[PDB]
RNA sequence: CCGUAAACGGUCCUAAGGUAGCGAAAUUCCUUGUCGGGUAAGUUCCGACCCGCACGAAAGGCGCAACGAUCUGGGCACUGU
RNA sequence: GCACCUCGAUGUCGGCUCAUCGCAUCCUGGGGCUGUAGUCGGUCCCAAGGGUUGGGCUGUUCGCCCAUUAAAGCGGUACG
RNA sequence: GGGGCCUUAGCUCAGGGGAGAGCGCCUGCUCGCAGGAGGUCAGCGGUUCGAUCCCGCUAGGCUCCACCA
RNA sequence: GGGGCCUUAGCUCAGCUGGGAGAGCGCCUGCUUUGCACGCAGGAGGUCAGCGGUUCGAUCCCGCUAGGCUCCACCA
């Protein structure tokens, strides 16, 4: 993945983009995202320095990060401290995935003092630290630590700054073959895990890559293929690829031979890592900014499907009542002696000529006929559950398949869709508590494409934005978002390529043919009193597309 | 509550309550309706109470018709505190009603309907009542 | 004043906005603050939390053996209190 | 609230001692209605005859708590 | 409870002829620029031709008092 | 004695005026993490203080029993 060997080809790739510059401005959207608006040599560019639990990289992104929202304090000292100066040189410490940028700022009293911004990428370890890089003292941290939570490298304002534990490995690289084959000492066959501990920034991806170049494993033969590897590494010879084998993604700088999959070859690392997290990304920052409404929703569901098979329990016990209530007819037509203490009493069949065996009814002490009429009151209430429950069920149903379709807009929302999904919600009463902002795109032919992902947009849409002959898609019987194409005629391609985007955006994102549905907008209607965002609609036509995700890329507008 | 939303002046004397009602004494809207014995201020929620269980009783019927307003505002100096020193804020409003004045007008139901209706309202106000009817000579 | 997890960021104002050490105090209205100890029961007392209306460094701050016809709590013995 | 009596003096809180009076009655006595099965209860009558506690905290009345009790009643008498 | 000062953009603050800064968000331009979203100027009602600007009141936020038996 | 608010997972607490019980901390299971106790999903735990009435379902509405906070006046 992004080990010591790629960091060594992302600082290649950043001192070959972005030598000198200007950091105009500086981004914290999200929590462990971090924007650098980096203006260089011929045009602008847009550094990104991630510091996720698992989803860290440092790459040059292209794609408009939006959602600014108030910038948090880590942020406003990075735009007080480092916002003005230049870039000196971006270099790596060693062969650890440590990252150092050297900032040339200007300080805010007018005179110049160099400032050094530390990366490091360590999957949940992960940090970003800016020190003053004459005394070395943490200035400010990303994540700050305590001396008793992680108590080597305690990240506070003003603490001098100290570097990650070594890890007791050698540099993989300009090492000889005989250095590098005098230290693993191959006993049993340990060999990827013992390249992992012995070698300096090495991936467990790149020792499985090296043990199927090296082929059969050998004494002389595994460490000509390590040798041969680290040579081109160091040659800055790179050719990055995305590869896989069923779903789970892969990527690396090198070409991989071994997990034979799809490989799709990039140009530099900066494309590659835009197209890799493009979905990944997206999806852990609407989970880990709305965790509580998907919650919220996904227990309100289990509570309506427990509470239709409790229902379910109360539609047999109305034919479990029937038979009450014929016993207590049957002891009415013979509550004429024995009333003292009635119980157990053999009664002679009333209906029928089955002459059924004589029935013996047990009755509590309170009245030989209120316990009939006990078990007639018990047959009324029965009915009237007959009635009350039944629509109970279908209101229960109904509020399933709004939930579902809640939960399916949450799923594929973007941060700005899954906070409107929470305002309507709200709204709903469902949580305790204008003309808005939508998605476009732009088709082959220039044709504009409208995508709404929450229903108080996709309403809102329908009714107000879009006018006559316009082609409205939605997916057949699975619940998706609303895409509308603003021109009087839509051409196939264009009719295509929207339902991919619908298809794409869509329960049925990681499916294959999906059926999607298209017609004219004059043709659906709501109902009134109903739940919102529910759409009905007739005399639509289908078409079958499959939901890759480079058509919706290539669609943007912006 | 009923309450004029504009006044020329928040502050005014309490005046005098002598001599009979000079208007409002005939009924001529409803049917039936109270004649008002004593003379005494008809707080405003006092208005409401009987116009609540007026209406309350007779939830099928025609509507009521509330013959007086509560024009004239009270002030109320706030407590524990010394005599004079300025007249006190205004507090409420009432209506200042007179022996003979009809007070509400009800037409669009039965007898017994309206004498109990009447009667409700009756106990809610602080005046002696009677009741009264439309005469045709006529 | 407003945020952000003492500390940092934005703004007004001044000469500059309380450092160390203490803190419900001979200082705390709320208030008999909360928890624990002591008692069967503790608006007093003791030890911590800071939530210090309105502690604070020679109008000195925090501790301190010995000392006091000093003040405030708790025990043994002792008794007509 | 007002300022009628007292500024050539009407000693003001809380306790101790001694009490007395009115029930709008805390218990004890006699009853009605109860959604009063019995015990225990709820509400409303008649009834002042008698009795209505020992402590910890705080100057405290009040209040909280401990242990009882048939109950640990409200007030007036220059807040006796 | 009684005097005095304010309620103005998301935040902090200036301000009778029709109202603005710094920070937060954008816009193209390679340590600074020239522009835009957002203002019931807390609300009501009177004086005139118009009120953030003058006034009588309601809620709110600070400051000083609430003493003698 | 008089009014009010609550008793909900081991702990702190929401649950909108009856439509079918949850958040955080806490305890396990599995995945993942080169490395600094920085990550994810999935499980339990509740007779909603105890009992019995109402209706088709009651923390919610009702009656009857255990409990905890508030709320009540001095004074010279």
């Amino acid at each position: 993945s992004f080990d010591g060997m790629f960091t060594y080809g992302m600082t290649h790739e950043l001192n070959e983009k972005i030598m000198g510059g200007r950091i105009t401005k500086i981004h914290q959207p999200y929590k462990h995202d971090v924007i650098f608006h980096i203006r260089a040599k011929g045009k602008n560019q847009k550094l990104l320095l991630s510091a996720h639990p698992s989803y860290s990289r440092v790459h040059i992104t292209a794609q408009a990060y939006e959602n600014p929202s108030e910038p948090p304090m880590f942020c406003m000292l990075l735009r007080k401290h480092i916002e003005g100066g230049f870039i000196e040189k971006i270099e790596q410490a060693g062969l650890d995935r440590i990252m150092i940028f050297h900032i040339k700022s200007r300080n805010e009293i007018g005179d110049e003092t160099v400032r050094k911004l530390y990366v490091e990428i360590m999957g949940r370890h992960s940090n970003i630290i800016l020190t003053d890089a004459a005394e070395n003292v943490i200035i400010d941290g990303l994540k700050h630590l305590s001396p008793s939570m992680n108590s080597y490298r305690t990240v506070l304002p003003g603490q001098d700054y100290k570097l990650p534990p070594a890890q007791d490995k050698i540099s993989p690289l300009e090492a000889s073959e005989d250095d590098i084959l005098r230290h693993l000492s191959f006993q049993e066959g340990r060999l990827d895990k013992q390249i992992v501990d012995h070698f300096s920034g090495v991936s467990p991806l790149f020792a499985k890559e090296a043990v199927h170049r090296a082929g059969l494993a050998n004494k002389v033969t595994l460490p000509k293929a390590l040798l041969a590897l680290f040579a081109e590494v160091k040659e800055h010879r790179f050719i990055p690829n995305i590869t896989t084998v069923n779903g789970k993604e892969y990527f690396y700088l090198l070409e991989l031979t071994h997990l034979k999959g799809e490989a799709r070859r990039f140009d530099s690392l900066s494309e590659l890592l835009d197209r890799f997290y493009f979905g990944k990304a997206e999806r852990d920052r609407v989970k880990q900014q709305a965790q509580d409404l998907e919650r919220f929703v996904v227990n309100e569901r289990k509570k309506n499907a427990n509470k239709i098979k409790k229902l379910e329990k109360t539609l047999e016990y109305s034919e479990n009542a029937k038979e009450f209530q014929l016993y207590g007819e049957l002891l009415t037509a013979n509550l004429y002696m024995l009333k003292k203490g009635d119980k157990q009493a053999e009664v002679i069949n009333y209906y029928d000529e089955e002459s059924p065996t004589i029935t013996i009814p047990l009755n509590p002490n309170k009245t030989p006929s209120e316990n009939a009429q006990a078990y007639f009151t018990k047959y009324q209430k029965a009915k009237n559950s007959v009635a009350v429950v039944e629509e109970q069920i279908r209101l229960a149903q109904e509020e399933i398949e709004y939930f579902d379709q809640l939960i399916q807009q949450l799923s594929s929302a973007s941060p700005r869709d899954i906070s409107e999904i929470r305002e309507e919600l709200v709204e709903g009463k469902y949580l305790r508590p204008h003309n808005p902002v939508l998605e476009t795109y732009e088709s082959t032919s220039g044709l504009t494409i409208l995508v709404g992902k929450n229903n108080r947009q996709n309403e809102y849409l329908t009714t107000r934005v879009a006018a006559r002959d316009d082609i409205w898609l939605h997916t057949k019987d699975i619940p998706g978002s609303h895409v509308v194409i603003r021109s009087s005629e839509p051409d196939e391609q264009t009719i295509m390529e929207a339902a991919t985007i619908a298809a794409y955006f869509s329960k049925a994102k990681d499916s294959s043919s999906v059926p999607v549905d298209y017609t004219k907008i004059r043709h659906v209607k709501k109902p009134n009193g109903a739940k919102p965002g529910f759409v009905t609609y007739d005399s639509q036509h289908t078409v079958f597309v499959t939901p890759d995700a480079d058509t919706v890329i290539k669609l943007k507008k912006s | 509550m009923l309450l004029p939303k504009r006044v020329k002046y928040r502050r005014e004397h309490r005046g005098k309550m002598r001599g009979r009602a000079k208007g409002g004494t005939e009924v001529h809207f409803g049917e039936f309706g109270i004649q008002a014995l004593e003379a005494s201020w008809i707080t405003n929620r006092q208005i409401e109470a009987a116009r609540i269980a007026m209406t309350r009783y007779m939830k099928r019927g025609g509507k009521v018709w509330i013959k007086i307003f509560p024009s004239k505002p009270y002030t109320a100096k706030p407590l524990e505190v010394r005599m004079g020193s300025g007249k006190g804020a205004p507090e409420g409003w009432v209506a200042v009603v007179k022996p003979g004045k009809v007070l509400f007008e009800i037409s669009g139901v039965s007898e017994e309907v309206a004498r109990e209706a009447l009667r409700l309202a009756s106990h809610k106000l602080p005046i002696k009542t009677k009741f009264v009817k439309r005469e045709e000579i006529g």
